[PDB]
């Protein structure tokens, strides 16, 4: 027959019946020492409500299970965090931190990329005031005539707005044909091309290998500077301080060796038009 | 096209770059190959020619060598698939 | 061969070419006629503002419209710097698109 | 470098062995920086770095740190592509079932515990309880406990009890299973049972107990405690234009289950309750089920989208998974494509490449030519030369392209020639400049159409083009024999008009001393093209086995001719150039030359003939104008007479003369008369108008008409196409079925009326749309039959079997159709050939039949010849090559790993897309032989005929039959057996109309029990118009005089029992309904008396259900038993259909409905192969009643005829080839030996049938019978589960191989495609044989 996972669980709560309203002052001093016979039926009697505040949360981004069962999560932290002393009521205080935690649950586990708490608040001030500023009269949604109703500066609006990530699918059919999907499509940055990647190869060896046809001390001075020859980067004070033992001797065969290997490059047919511009 | 960009999950060539694509190597092209003899041109095109991250460079570092035999390796189609059975929990490996 | 000479079968095409200029997160897009790595054979066409002058002979590979972004952490490979310093080019911090 | 790929179920030890870390937190990255967090689905900790050779964190970024871990915030240095291996796991709370071994066909979870699939839906959803080892209670482990149950069992047993529910429930009833214990119980009670419906549901319970002890996989497996991640990269959640976010379907699932097995664990440590708890684990049953397959009966997520979702099975099925995607088509580098053109001066080898495209396509092989040659020093400068298009640049592109082959094909790729190589040379312009040759293979027209290129890498791969693929070595047809590169109609244009006699022309008579001479004398203007000359000519003989020798003859032939025969290669004589040179003729000749010459001197032979007929078909200026459609003058006298003979029959339809039913065949019969007519008197007038004037006469010649000519020389057009031109158009059709009264007097000359044009465009409409099927449904059957006859390739070189079908030419009709000569060139004999002497054979043992053993058959008086085919070979797991032949594109027999299995399915779908008895007499003269049929001769000189199963044949002189014809029972013969018939003469009479009788004896027979009031009735007709017994029908009857029925008894004039010989009771046989009685009551003939007279879809689709072996809408009814057949009762509601054996004591009674008419009657005897009931028979009942003989001539020539019909012509070769696919399963009749009453295959049978003959034990009860299936299920049974994956269903065979851990090897050729192996078939063969001899060796 029919069978859903959301009538097999309203069926078993509906069986309980409610809690008389001069009942759970003999459970909640019980809760406080430690017994499981008080808490079982607090709780229990309590499922009725958690059900008519999910339902308000209707076309929102989780589903009615989750709203239901997130709600169940500050029942047990409402029954053990609470004091007895008033005497007032009891029904008023679960449906203080039930309702806490629909809040902190559906802006936690709607969006891919999380957002902290702190920022996620404000947020829906931007898009709670532009929904009453829409439908004023015939008024189009835009961000200028919003920066002025809030008071907020024209470079703060265009951040809040665009902070919202809302993700797209790479798994849909673009256009009318369902025959090609927008994933087969994309292309990627890291990676590169196999003769970009022979041809960055084959620059990098002509480099090192150009460094030999020289003079033995003008290779060590060079490839300290850059860092080519396993090194890393440093500066010319750096390089002159213990290794070079010269203040502007060092200076000196830098600019000598920086246009050596500036004609052989020319003379290999690889002038500053064809790969400088 | 000689060579060109490729797409993210499968390797395959593809435009965007102010150039098209490939040509397209369907089953009636593999069964015409399979007609033949021809064994080691339906592996080319469907190995080294596409779905090959070693396949595709390296090959090309061989024409410019002069030289050139084969570079098999294992088409990225196939080495996705296994990935994507492994998540459903049946194990899949390779006795050799 | 005279159907040819005589212009009988030529035909004109008008091809339309659009640039937009989007807001990066780190930098906006301006139209300008400042581009890196290139000559001056390649910004004589432009003009003052950016854009190639009407009636202007645009051969495969020629610059329409100057368009450059800003980007940042570009990480420069330092085999790559070493030869920068052969002809001195300057670093500029602005890709070309 | 691996083998036997297998599959089996994941262990939780094992899954966690996979994975590299555990998520734990349901976020992907930060939202200020753009890197991956840390315990989420995106994480560089537990798979790779996002950078290449960088941490998170930053301290390690150089290559001299790779298994340095950073501790503050970095990662595993490595080459960040491992993000596509890396995994995860989560480790769940509480455990879940798997959907795929739960929702399928077979309940893989409930045959396993013996328990419905709706009952475990129920305890998984947490509703109803199970006990678990029930022992001493009161209740049954198949017994469940509800609620209110459940609490009482606590309250009387107390101990030994224990009851769960939900997924640990499941999870301990296969704990416990005894898998060494369970099937000990089943082995013990499957054969007390008798009833079907039980052995069906125990067997198959039993063959699942040892998968999963023999494989390993433990039942507790099936449902998990842990799941597997997938890596990040295979999920990408990559950027867009504008800071915009893209990811997948699968970030948001794998998030929903940690966002609700994050919430259950935190749910069990703040001690919740059962009312709580039992909703929660319910929530990530299906979090988990929906994450893995969609579409069962749990609903996926649909959140602001169309579409309902993407999960993990998603991606393998649905028409549109990553392994069918692949298996259709995938994009491949060093390609491109443009249109094409004719190049007239190009070689039959090469091909034109456009310069701009060469210069791409062979980018790499400059590169690599510059720096060798010292024009480039690195290859970032040699790249800039090619950007500016140096002039030295196009002599390096001229080097690397001169003994390099390019592929072209085109997009629709049909059969094998769709792909040939050519040697590309650098022609200026933007079309590929094609062959014209090979535009017939390409079945391409210059119509704007465009062919894809392809450039062979490897040495390899060019060896292959060259070898192989090349334009000059397919030069046959693979379907065929013929020439498939053969002049087309402009080539053959030119061939026609030069060797065309004519009767007067300039220069006629006159002598040349030789062939130099005749073109001499044509050049100067002083001969006409074709003239009767003589010319001496001096041609070469290769007649002579080695010997090349010259003859010097004077031959009278014209002007054209001789200048044709200076191509002719020097094996030639001269009489092949001395006809008209039409189409059929060249073919011929191109044919003859490759059998002669070789293959050398014919590639430059063919192209001398596209050059020759290029160059005279330009000379000669023809030309179609106004006046070349003639008129015959008598078409008016034609159709102003039919159209009186039709006002006539209007004035009798007025009157009541004639209905419309009769009517309408008199209009329709009476215009396709007059357009025979017209078209006759046409072509008379077309063929034989030019006349000619020879020392003064009125001669006619043939026409030298532009339209006759090519029509004539068969260039472009039929009969059909100039009969619309020049005749009347003729009756046009119907999209309904029906043809129109008033037909298409008018041609497309003289122009039609608007009635008459709208008329034409009901057939024209029609045709076009019927195109857009005949792509679609041939489409369809030509990859149906590649899935079948894949594997199947030459292995063996030879068999040694001496079995072998009887080929027989097709004499059905006046002449053979089809003889001997091309139905056994090129098959190996089977057995040696007797000739009608004693001790003297044609053949020496079993040899290839080529063009010189045909005509020495032909000499000889042989008709009948045994051959080796597929579908008798005894080579396990492949076909013999002798058992082949040698059809193809070579003249040698096939070799050792050719792929014949696929070349067969290649030629029958290629042609798809061209398909949509009263009495005898002898044509010719010979003696007359009869097989097979027992004759009674009578006292007047005639013969009765008692049986069908014979026919009438016609004997010629040499002794070979030409002529058969069938004969119905009861056929008067009028001459005997053993004398020369007469041409044009009757040889024997039938009755269709009325069935007649035949009796054993003679004597005074009279009917018994025919009163003439109930039984029978007496009529009569109009003045004594019919005076005779005339039997009524049952339905006629009276009710009480229903049950008897009239019988005739018959009785011998003396008085004694009669009985017939070989069977106990005697001739009692009742007469039916609808009868007449011409014998009186005590008088009849000596023999030969009727007592009782018994009265009385094509296409594309017709191949495609002949191939399935489906079953007709109205299947005929055959016999089983060689024996006396009867009826039984008629007003039960069937027939009950009972019959004697006269040779054996074995009675066997069949049921037959009763609205199928049936052909036979009471008391006569029947034979195994004879047919009872008319109507179209299935190819089932025909292998099990005859053999396997008589289904392969029944199924190839079936199909043959559907072919035939339409022009086209397929070797019988390929039909076998896929029959032989078809006839692989076996079936055993009775049980015992094997495990289900099912069949398995006719290897695995065999194999088994010799080991337990020479084993323990001595017989071999276990026998088989042949089964027949269909190019569907024949499919179906393959042992590889990859391949089985692409045309099945892959959720379905995926999850049947994982629980028998089907270890799947790799020795086919749908398996090594998609894994990236080389084939078994072609070159690729000593690749699979060298490692087969050195891994089973040393
Ligand atoms: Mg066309
Ligand atoms: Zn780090
Ligand atoms: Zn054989």
């Amino acid at each position: 027959r029919a069978l859903d996972a959301t009538q097999l669980y309203l069926n078993e709560i509906g069986f309980s019946p409610l809690l008389t309203p001069e009942e759970e002052v003999h459970f909640a001093r019980l809760a406080q020492k430690g017994d499981p016979a008080g808490r079982k039926r607090m709780i229990e009697s309590n499922l009725r409500l958690v059900v008519k505040i999910a339902r308000r949360y209707v076309n929102r981004g989780l589903s009615l299970l989750d709203l239901i069962e997130e709600g169940n999560l500050g029942l047990i932290r409402a029954v053990e965090k609470f004091d007895p002393e008033r005497g007032f009521r009891f029904s008023t205080y679960a449906t203080w931190w039930i309702r806490q935690t629909i809040e902190r649950a559906i802006m936690n586990q709607t969006r891919t990329i999380r957002l902290p708490i702190h920022v996620v608040k404000e947020l829906n001030v931007y898009l709670r005031a532009a929904r009453e500023l829409t439908h004023k009269l015939d008024h189009e949604p835009s961000p200028e005539e919003i920066a002025n109703l809030l008071e907020k500066p024209v470079a703060e609006v265009k951040r809040m707005l665009g902070l919202n990530e809302r993700v797209t699918s790479v798994d849909v059919s673009l256009g009318p044909d369902s025959d090609k999907t927008l994933l087969d499509t994309l292309t990627d940055d890291r990676p590169t091309d196999p003769c970009e990647l022979l041809q960055d190869d084959d620059l990098s060896e002509s480099i090192d290998q150009w460094l030999t046809e020289l003079t033995d001390k003008q290779r060590e001075v060079v490839i300290r500077r850059f860092g080519l020859r396993g090194h890393e980067s440093s500066t010319l004070e750096e390089v002159g301080q213990e290794i070079g033992l010269t203040r502007e001797r060092v200076r000196q065969i830098q600019v000598e060796a920086l246009k050596r290997l500036r004609e052989i490059l020319e003379k290999n047919g690889l002038s500053s038009d064809a790969l400088f511009q | 096209r000689s060579t060109g960009s490729y797409s993210l999950v499968t390797q395959q060539p593809l435009g965007g770059k102010a150039q098209f694509g490939g040509q397209r190597f369907g089953e009636m092209e593999v069964w015409a190959l399979e007609a033949y003899g021809a064994a080691y041109t339906l592996q080319e095109m469907l190995t080294v020619k596409s779905d090959d991250v070693n396949g595709r460079t390296k090959m090309y570092k061989n024409i410019v060598d002069g030289d050139h035999r084969m570079e098999a390796g294992m088409p990225e189609s196939f080495n996705v698939l296994i990935k994507e059975i492994r998540s459903l929990g049946i194990d899949i490996e390779l006795e050799t | 061969e005279r159907v040819v000479q005589e212009d009988r079968f030529t035909t004109i095409h008008i091809q339309e070419l659009t640039c937009v200029a989007r807001d990066t997160k780190l930098g906006p897009e301006e139209i300008t006629a400042d581009i890196p790595n290139v000559g001056e054979a390649a910004l004589n066409k432009l003009d003052e503002a950016g854009i190639v002058y009407v009636g202007a002979e645009v051969q495969a590979g020629d610059i329409l419209v100057g368009k450059v972004t800003p980007k940042g952490e570009t990480q420069l490979t330092p085999e790559e710097k070493l030869l920068r310093a052969i002809f001195g080019e300057k670093a500029s911090d602005v890709k070309d698109t | 470098e691996f083998d036997a790929i297998r599959i089996g179920l994941a262990s939780p030890e094992m899954i966690r062995s996979w994975s590299f870390g555990e998520v734990k937190k349901p976020e992907t990255i930060n939202y200020r920086t753009f890197k991956p967090e840390r315990d989420g689905l995106f994480c560089a900790k537990i798979f790779g770095p996002v950078k290449d050779y960088e941490c998170l964190c930053g301290k390690y970024k150089r290559l001299k740190h790779r298994g340095v871990i950073c501790e503050k915030c970095g990662v595993e240095v490595a080459l960040a592509k491992v993000r596509r291996e890396r995994m995860g796991h989560i480790e769940l709370a509480s455990p879940v079932a798997h959907i795929w071994f739960l929702k399928s066909l077979p309940s893989r979870i409930g045959l396993l515990l013996d328990m419905t699939l709706r009952d475990i839906e129920r305890v998984l959803y947490f509703e109803s309880y199970v006990v678990i080892d029930p022992g001493m209670t009161t209740l049954e482990k198949g017994q469940l406990l509800n609620d209110e149950q459940y609490f009482e069992a606590l309250e009387e047993f107390g101990d030994d009890f224990d009851a769960r529910m939900g997924a640990e429930a499941v999870h301990e009833l296969l704990n416990a299973i005894d898998l060494e214990h369970e099937i000990g119980r089943l082995r013990e009670e499957i054969p007390q049972t008798n009833s079907e419906t039980k052995i069906k549901k125990l067997s198959k319970r039993l063959k699942l107990m040892e998968a999963f002890q023999g494989s390993g996989n433990k039942p507790e497996w099936m449902v998990l405690t842990v799941l597997p991640v997938l890596p990040p990269d295979l999920r990408p959640l990559v950027p867009l234009d504008g800071g915009r976010f893209a990811t997948s379907d699968l970030n948001d699932l794998y998030r929903r289950v940690i966002n609700r097995n994050n919430r259950l664990k935190r749910l069990l440590d703040l001690a919740a309750p059962d009312i709580i708890v039992r909703n929660e684990k319910r929530m990530l049953q299906e979090a988990v089920d929906a994450l893995l397959d969609n579409g069962r009966r749990g609903r996926a997520i649909t959140g602001s989208n169309k579409r309902p979702l993407k999960s993990l099975a998603d991606m393998i099925k649905g028409k549109q998974g990553r392994f069918r995607q692949n298996l259709l088509g995938k994009r491949v580098d060093y390609s491109g494509r443009s249109v094409i053109t004719v190049g007239p001066t190009l070689r039959l080898h090469q091909c034109g490449l456009p310069k701009k495209m060469a210069l791409e396509l062979f980018k790499p092989f400059i590169f690599g030519k510059l720096e060798g040659r010292g024009m480039a020093t690195t290859i970032k400068a040699a790249k800039k030369m090619v950007e500016r298009e140096l002039p030295e640049v196009w002599d390096v592109l001229a080097e690397v392209i001169r003994e390099h082959p390019v592929l072209l094909n085109r997009a629709p790729t049909l059969h094998r020639l769709g792909i040939q190589a050519f040697e590309p040379v650098l022609i200026e312009g933007k079309a590929i400049q094609l062959h014209p040759l090979v535009c017939a293979a390409y079945n391409a027209d210059f119509d704007g159409d465009q062919m894809a290129v392809h450039v062979p890498l490897t040495l390899e791969a060019q060896l292959e083009a060259r070898a192989l693929m090349m334009s000059t070595n397919n030069i046959l047809s693979p379907a065929n024999g013929e020439p498939i590169i053969v002049p087309s109609q402009d080539v053959v244009m030119g061939l026609y008009y030069m060797t065309r006699e004519a009767i007067n022309a300039k220069g006629e008579g006159m002598a040349f001393a030789d062939l130099q001479e005749v073109d001499r004398a044509y050049r100067s203007g002083q001969a006409s093209l074709h003239a009767r000359v003589k010319v001496r000519i001096n041609e070469k003989i290769k007649g002579e086995d080695g010997q090349l020798t010259a003859n010097t003859r004077i031959v009278d032939t014209t002007v054209g001719r001789a200048l044709l025969f200076q191509v002719v290669p020097a094996g030639l004589p001269f009489d092949v150039v001395n006809q008209s040179m039409k189409k059929k003729a060249i073919s011929k000749l191109i044919n003859h030359c490759y059998r002669v010459v070789g293959l050398k001197d014919t590639v430059i032979f063919a192209d001398q003939l596209m050059y020759t007929g290029f160059a005279y078909s330009t000379i000669s200026g023809v030309s179609i104008g106004v006046n070349d459609f003639v008129i015959p003058d008598e078409k008016a006298r034609i159709i102003n007479a039919a159209t009186d003979e039709v006002k006539e029959i209007e004035s009798q339809y007025a009157s009541g003369l004639v209905t419309q039913g009769e009517k309408y065949n008199k209009v329709i019969d009476l215009w396709s008369k007059a357009n025979d007519e017209v078209s006759k008197a046409m072509m008379a007038n077309l063929s034989k108008e030019k006349v000619v004037d020879r020392e003064g006469k009125e001669v006619d010649q043939e026409s030298f008409n532009s339209m006759y000519m090519m029509a004539d020389s068969g260039a472009r057009g039929s009969a059909a196409q100039i009969r619309q031109l020049a005749g009347m158009r003729g009756l046009m059709a119907k999209p309904d079925g029906s043809i129109i009264e008033t037909p298409i007097t008018a041609n497309f000359r003289e122009g039609l009326n608007v009635l008459q044009y709208f008329i034409s465009t009901h057939g024209a409409r029609k045709g076009l749309a019927d195109t857009a099927l005949k792509t679609a449904n041939s489409g369809y059957l030509t990859r149906r039959l590649v899935d079948v006859a894949q594997d199947l390739v030459v292995t063996e070189i030879d068999c040694g079997t001496e079995h072998g079908l009887l080929m027989s030419p097709h004499i059905e009709g006046g002449d053979v159709v089809e003889p001997l000569g091309e139905r056994v060139l090129g098959r190996v004999i089977a057995r040696d050939v007797f000739k009608p002497g004693s001790d003297e054979v044609i053949v020496p043992a079993g040899t290839l039949i080529d063009e010189k053993w045909v005509d020495f058959l032909e000499v000889m008086s042989v008709d009948e010849v045994v051959v080796r085919s597929p579908i008798t070979c005894e080579t396990r797991h492949g076909i013999c090559a002798m058992c082949y032949g040698r059809d193809l594109a070579r003249g040698h027999r096939v070799n050792i790993g050719e792929a014949v299995g696929v070349i067969a399915a290649q030629s029958i779908g290629e042609p798809g897309t061209q398909l949509t008895a009263d009495n005898v007499q002898v044509k010719n003269g010979g003696t007359i032989r009869l097989h097979n049929l027992k004759h009674v001769v009578r006292a007047d000189g005639a013969l009765v005929a008692v049986s069908r199963s014979g026919e009438l044949a016609v004997a010629d002189d040499f002794g070979r039959e030409r002529e058969r014809y069938k004969l119905p029972y009861g056929a008067v013969i009028s001459v005997k057996e053993g004398d020369k018939v007469d041409p044009g003469a009757i040889v024997a009479k039938w009755d269709p109309h009325t069935h007649p009788i035949v009796t054993e004896v003679d004597g005074t027979v009279a009917f018994v029990g025919m009163e003439e009031g109930i039984t029978v009735k007496r009529q009569t007709d109009e003045l004594t118009g019919l005076t005779n017994i005339e039997v009524m029908d049952p339905k006629d009857r009276p009710a009480a005089g229903k049950d008897i029925r009239p019988a005739v008894k018959l009785i011998d004039a003396a008085g004694k029992d009669l009985l017939l010989p070989g069977t106990d009771v005697p001739a009692q046989y009742f007469l039916p309904a609808n009868a007449l009685v011409n014998l009186t009551d005590g008088a009849k003939v000596s023999i030969g008396d009727v007592v009782a007279r018994i009265p009385q879809t094509g296409g594309l689709p017709r191949v495609a259900d002949l191939f399935e072996a489906r079953r007709p809408k109205e299947p005929s009814i055959l016999a089983e038993i060689s024996g006396t057949i009867s009826f039984g009762k008629e007003t039960k509601g069937k027939r009950r259909l009972v019959i004697t054996p006269n040779d054996g004591s074995d009675p066997y009674e069949e049921l037959i409905p009763k609205w199928r008419h049936l052909n036979v009657f009471e008391g006569e005897q029947v034979n195994r192969g004879e047919v009872i009931s008319d109507g179209p028979s299935n190819p089932h009942d025909i292998l099990r009643l005859l053999g396997v003989s008589s289904l392969a001539k029944y199924i190839v020539n079936e199909i043959q005829d559907v072919y035939r019909l339409q022009g086209v012509k397929i070797n019988d070769k390929h039909i076998e080839t896929i029959l032989r696919q078809m006839l692989r399963k076996v079936e055993v009749s009775e049980s015992g030996d094997s495990s289900f009453i099912k069949g398995d295959q006719v290897e695995l049978t065999q194999v088994l049938e010799e080991n337990e003959q020479l084993g323990t034990e001595d017989k071999f009860p276990a026998k088989y019978e042949r089964v027949l299936l269909g190019i569907t299920k024949a499919s179906l049974s393959t042992e590889s589960f990859i391949s089985a994956a692409s045309f099945q269903e892959t959720t379905r065979v995926l999850t049947e191989a994982a629980v028998t851990g089907k270890r799947d090897f790799l020795r086919g050729l749908k398996e090594n495609v998609v894994v990236g192996r080389l084939i078994p078939a072609g070159t690729g063969l000593a690749y699979h044989s060298e490692r087969k001899r050195q891994r089973d060796l040393g």
